[PDB]
């Protein structure tokens, strides 16, 4: 069992890092792959990619391609990742969810099995 | 790989609904619909192939035809808003689709 | 620091030579020491 | 025969591994059951 609770909503200026993390409080941090996939209203799913803790290979989406650098340490036992040139148009709510497998040709035989509460962020400028 | 779907459906409560993920080339390639109601998370109906996990009540049904995906609904209650999105594991990688809001009078 | 540690050994190899067949030699295969005449046979067994 | 290891190790209990197919899965796994099929398989214990 697993939870991925996270924190909750963060006011920032516009243009600086932005740095977000899920933490599970619940089953072993490795041993599941974890992904994080962006809501937007009225705009549909956006897939930033995945990176698995105990393999440590992260794999990027063509249009997050630069903008992120995602690092996962098992010692800490959280994953979390950093953002930049980070626009308006951009803002959305984050989310992160669980594989259950630790596989590169095993994800096509899962689903994201949990997901998070969602964090909103909101940009000032 | 690209993903288009009606914006949105409306159908009687209590009827058989069918839903449609066209695209290109997505048969035999393991597609997934997900579920999301307004303030909850989505949650996980449809895995690998149209395949209901045990747990979910047996209302969400559909089949993998060559070049198309199908949804069938059973037993369509009130409770059933949300919105549903089909994405596959293309190329390392996921596309995920706008989606169909659920409409039922 | 010091050695002998564990069952398992790391060092040289053993090195080979040359085969001389029909005539009295000593040889040594794998270790085995001995001597006699070396003479290519009709006979085959297991590969193992 | 096929293969020996120096392990250099002492054993006391083993168990079989077997490779099952996911026949289904639920949210939030609680451990679905699989399928690989009748699994036989026998277990001897030797002798001097």
């Amino acid at each position: 069992q697993v939870q991925l609770v996270q924190s909750g909503a963060e006011v920032k200026k516009a243009g600086s890092s932005v740095k977000v993390s899920c933490k599970a409080s619940g089953g072993t941090f490795s041993s599941h792959t974890i992904t994080w996939v962006r809501q937007a209203p009225g705009q549909g799913l956006e897939w930033m990619g995945r990176i698995i803790p105990i393999l440590g290979i992260a794999n990027y989406a063509q249009k997050f391609q630069g903008r992120v650098t995602i690092t996962a340490d098992k010692s800490t036992s959280t994953a979390y990742m950093e953002l930049s040139s980070l626009r308006s148009e951009d803002t959305a709510v984050y989310y992160c969810a669980s594989l259950q497998t630790v596989d590169t040709a095993i994800e096509k035989y899962y689903g994201m099995d949990v997901w998070g509460q969602g964090t909103t962020v909101t940009v000032s400028s | 790989y690209e993903l288009t779907q009606p914006p949105s459906v409306s159908v009687s409560p209590g009827q058989t609904a069918s839903i449609t993920c066209s695209g290109d080339k997505l048969g035999d390639k393991y597609a997934c619909w997900y579920q999301q109601k307004p303030g909850q998370s989505p949650v996980l109906v449809i895995y690998q192939d149209n395949k209901r996990p045990s747990g979910i009540p047996e209302r969400f049904s559909g089949s993998n035809s060559g070049n198309t995906a199908t949804l069938t609904i059973s037993g369509t209650q009130a409770m059933d808003e949300a919105d549903y999105y089909c994405q596959a594991w293309d190329s390392s990688t996921a596309v995920f689709g706008g989606g169909t809001k659920l409409t039922v009078l | 620091f010091e050695l002998l540690h564990a069952p398992a050994t790391v060092c040289g190899p053993k090195k080979s030579t040359n085969l001389v067949k029909n005539k009295c030699v000593n040889f040594n295969f794998n270790g085995l020491t001995g001597t006699g005449v070396l003479t290519e046979s009709n006979k085959k067994f297991l590969p193992f | 025969p096929l293969v020996d290891l120096p392990i250099g190790i002492n054993i006391t209990r083993f168990q079989t591994l077997l490779a099952l197919h996911r026949s289904y899965l639920t949210p939030g796994d609680s451990s679905s059951g699989w399928t690989a099929g009748a699994a036989a398989y026998y277990v001897g214990y030797l002798q001097p």
